[PDB]
């Protein structure tokens, strides 16, 4: 198991590159590639990529090519370069998996057999976290179900190490937020988790609304985990609750009042010092 | 732009920094400190910094590569 | 202890070097030893058989050394008033009692060059390993011996 | 006489400065190097979109550097990719040395510029690129055989002084005197800004997070304990208010001190945490429950 | 910069890479020759001391 597939910003920004390599002409879905990276105690370190040819058809979701010398040899080059990358796993942009990714993950399997798939959705740019990993298990599913190859979920971050970090801080340089925060970005920092909030509890709404109207396979796990979730509630009403909370709420507004009037004090100051200062000005102008 | 600036110039102090004796003083903004190296630097006075924490055997802390009093 | 090979600015090991002893250790191997015979030297005799005793005898006839259990001592070191000769007995055993004699005199293991003479040391008992049954002679030893 | 106009452009892509900074700190003690792959768009714009490290050797940053069947079978197997562009140039480090070329390098440059005449060739040091600054001057060999004609013989244009100065710590090492910097401007567009942005992007869990009260209480006591700390000196240094020549005395006591810098100052920092806090507090209390 | 103002035993600063001088500089007093310059005047005063 993988506890975490932190990738690196190169890869995305290949990725990116990838997509429009492609797409500009050959208006295509997903653009399959190899990723590159170097293991960790058990973090998958995703540090570069490359590209390789890819042709799929929507007939039979199985007529695809994902051509082998090219994977072979464009990493014999790759390991010349740097030899701390091993081919760990490969990226496809198509938001939505398709039926093709069991078989290919086989293959990445012969190269890597801990192979991780990111899906980054190059297109959308939205909440955030473009990137999405994926493993490969199969299991006898416990619970009395058929077998299957199916796509476990990892979880995945974005991270940077130091140079591609020096790289990006420029890149940028010219939307990013200052990183004090301020009380204008912070109140934004809540306005926009009210708004994911929401929308997690709307996809989880509709999958909940599709099991209830059966469209959807009762999972019998992970969808009593969700009511794991709605007993972990806190239940604020309760009184001994109620009592500290504004015990709490009233030790921080004294120390905005006494913010406050330090700021007003001074502010009053000011105004003594300046009306001082033009007005003798004002005299001494004569 | 204010907030960058500032964050820029917390950036001057980000980690490694040679470390150098604070020999004297020339005027406001400015030093003779004298690197670990083995070399005697006329560096730059971060303004942040603190003018009378700048004893004259100060062991201040200079830029990697501008060698300067940060 | 080994002296390799690196890299100037990755500072990784390429090759190991090979030692060979240098030529200036083998050249301490001088074979001219100048007869010294312990008839050249006078006087000094209880010190002449003494020597006889922890050397040459202890490197000649060592196999009655190895059963008696009389460990004969590695070293002798040649204290007394200059001009007593010291230099003198040392080729006496070196000369009439055969060996290699690679005589190191002290005053030579001081270079300048960080990490010679200790070098030329280890170097020495190793160019010392290699050959038949010798005498590693340091003379003036205050020279290192400070 | 064609002339490299200063307005003359070297468009680095966001892939590239990235992949050329990655190299550049992969073998920071030593000097890398790698061929760049662009599109000579025009005289006035040389643009580069990818780069490919060709692999490091020990001759270094030269010639012989360049593996012709490293690059020949690269080159070949990223034009089935959707990459046909054209060797635009070559990049190498330089261990904070700085944005010149050596002689070494130079005679690299007439090489690569023997293909085609406007081959650019760029530094990009791992060791002074360290934050917000990226180091990183273009050059162009300037044909020693111009020296009757004007030095980087540019014309009617505008843009020579503008985006840097001749660097110093460059000017030394032979510059408008046999290698010119073409200014460098980075073609970042979005949807390449927004999927960078994701580097420090926080999540929608956060921002709902209440902090911890526990140093929460303690962070209010130990900032409101220093702001006490300066309100006195704020007395003293109010209540003083010495009048020989206040205007001077504003002036001689400026140490980024009581008055109001270490004043306020502090305000905002504790008005800001609370008011943060507590919003925090009030919204959770009405959307969970 | 003058270069009547440049005597013998002056402390120029260079620049960090052409080496051309550009300030003359304090003068240089040995690093313990100078803490014995009083800069701080005792708090003894004549009228402390009697006979
Ligand atoms: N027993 C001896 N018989 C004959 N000559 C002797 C005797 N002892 C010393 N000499 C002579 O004294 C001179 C000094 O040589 P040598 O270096 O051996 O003296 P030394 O006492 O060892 O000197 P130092 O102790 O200062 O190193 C030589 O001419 C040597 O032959
Ligand atoms: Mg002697
Ligand atoms: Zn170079």
């Amino acid at each position: 198991a993988v506890q975490k597939v932190v990738v690196h910003p190169l890869v995305l920004l290949s990725v990116v590159d990838h997509f429009n390599r492609i797409g500009k002409v050959g208006n295509q879905k997903r653009v399959v590639g190899v990723l590159l990276g170097s293991w960790q105690k058990k973090v998958l370190d995703v540090s570069n990529s490359f590209a390789v040819p890819f042709d799929e058809d929507d007939k039979d979701d199985s007529v695809w090519f994902l051509d082998h010398d090219y994977l072979e040899n464009m990493y014999g080059m790759f390991k010349k370069v740097n030899a701390r990358e091993r081919i760990v796993g490969w990226y496809h942009t198509g938001p939505k998996l398709h039926k093709n990714d069991i078989a290919i993950n086989e293959l990445m399997k012969r190269y890597c057999p801990n192979s991780v798939l990111v899906i980054i959705d190059v297109k959308p740019k939205d909440l955030g976290l473009p990137t999405e990993a994926y493993i490969s298990v199969e299991e006898v599913h416990d619970d009395g179900t058929p077998t299957s190859k199916t796509f476990e979920h990892v979880t995945s971050e974005i991270g940077a190490e130091e140079a591609e970090e020096v790289g990006v801080e420029h890149l940028l340089r010219d939307i990013k937020d200052t990183t004090v925060g301020t009380l204008s970005q912070r109140i934004t920092n809540q306005v926009h988790g009210l708004k994911g909030l929401n929308s997690k509890l709307l996809d989880i709404r509709s999958y909940l609304e599709k099991v209830a109207t059966g469209k959807l396979p009762i999972n019998h796990q992970i969808i009593y985990q969700l009511q794991d979730v709605f007993n972990l509630l806190p239940d604020v009403s309760l009184q001994e609750f109620v009592k500290a909370f504004y015990l709490k709420t009233n030790d921080q507004m004294v120390v905005v009042y006494l913010a406050s009037l330090i700021r007003s004090v001074v502010a009053l100051h000011n105004l003594i010092n300046n009306k001082i200062a033009n007005r003798d000005a004002e005299k001494k102008e004569g | 732009e204010f907030l960058h600036a500032q964050e820029e110039v917390k950036r001057i102090q980000s980690i490694p920094l040679v470390i150098g004796q604070f020999l004297e003083a020339v005027d406001q903004n400015t030093a003779i400190v004298g690197s670990t190296t083995g070399s005697n630097y006329y560096v730059r006075i971060l303004s942040t910094i603190d003018r009378e924490l700048l004893k004259p055997n100060a062991s201040v802390a200079l830029h990697k590569h501008s060698n300067a009093l940060v | 202890g080994d002296l390799v090979g690196v890299n100037k600015d990755s500072y990784l090991i390429l090759e190991t070097l090979p030692t060979e002893y240098d030529s200036r250790v083998k050249a301490m191997e001088v074979d001219e030893r100048p007869t010294e015979q312990y008839s050249d030297i006078g006087g000094l005799d209880k010190q002449i058989q003494e020597l006889v005793e922890a050397i040459v005898l202890p490197m000649n006839h060592k196999e009655k050394f190895e059963n008696l259990g009389i460990q004969p001592p590695k070293g002798v070191l040649m204290y007394g008033p200059p001009g007593t000769g010291k230099t003198l007995l040392a080729r006496a055993c070196a000369a009439q009692t055969k060996a290699t004699f690679l005589k190191l005199a002290g005053p030579q293991l001081v270079q300048m060059f960080i990490g010679d003479g200790a070098k030329l040391v280890r170097d020495a008992f190793a160019l010392a390993k290699e050959k038949a049954p010798s005498i590693i002679f340091i003379d003036e030893l205050d020279a290192i011996g400070t | 006489a064609p002339a490299v106009d200063t307005a003359e452009q070297v468009y680095i892509s966001s892939l590239a400065l990235l992949k050329m900074l990655k190299h550049g700190r992969a073998g920071v003690p030593m000097e890398v190097m790698g061929l760049m792959l662009g599109e000579f768009v025009d005289d006035y714009t040389v643009r580069v979109i990818d780069v490919f490290a060709m692999p490091q050797s020990g001759t270094g940053v030269s010639v012989e550097a360049v593996d012709p069947v490293f690059q020949a079978k690269m080159l070949d197997m990223l034009k089935q990719t959707g990459r046909p562009e054209m060797v635009v140039g070559w990049y190498h480090s330089h261990p904070g040395f700085g944005c010149w070329l050596s002689g070494v390098d130079i005679n690299t440059q007439q090489s690569f510029e023997a293909l085609s005449e406007r081959a650019v060739a760029v530094v990009v040091d791992p060791i002074q690129s360290v934050k917000g600054k990226v180091v990183i001057d273009a050059f162009r060999l300037i044909n020693a055989n111009m020296m009757v004609l004007g030095h980087e013989p540019r014309q009617t244009t505008s843009n020579l002084g503008h985006l840097n100065k001749p660097s110093i710590q460059a000017l030394i090492h032979g510059l408008n005197r046999h290698y010119y910097s073409i200014t460098i401007n980075y073609r970042k567009n979005e949807l390449e800004q927004k999927m960078l942005l994701n580097l420090h992007k926080k999540s929608w869990m956060e921002g709902l997070t209440l902090q911890d009260y526990s140093e929460h209480c303690k962070h209010n006591e130990s900032v409101v304990k220093e702001m006490l700390e300066l309100a006195k000196n704020y007395n003293k240094a109010v209540e003083e208010e010495d009048k020989m020549t206040p205007e001077q005395l504003a002036i001689k006591n400026v140490g980024k001190q009581d008055p109001k810098r270490h004043l306020e100052e502090h305000v905002d920092v504790l008005m800001t945490s609370n008011i943060v806090q507590c919003l925090a507090a009030m919204l959770d209390t009405v959307v969970f429950k | 910069i003058d270069i009547n103002d440049v005597t013998p035993n002056c402390r120029v600063a260079l620049r960090n890479d052409s080496y051309t001088l550009h300030k003359i500089l304090p003068n240089k007093v040995d690093p313990l020759v100078s803490l014995m310059m009083v800069e701080k005047v005792p708090d003894s005063t004549y009228e402390m001391i009697g006979g």
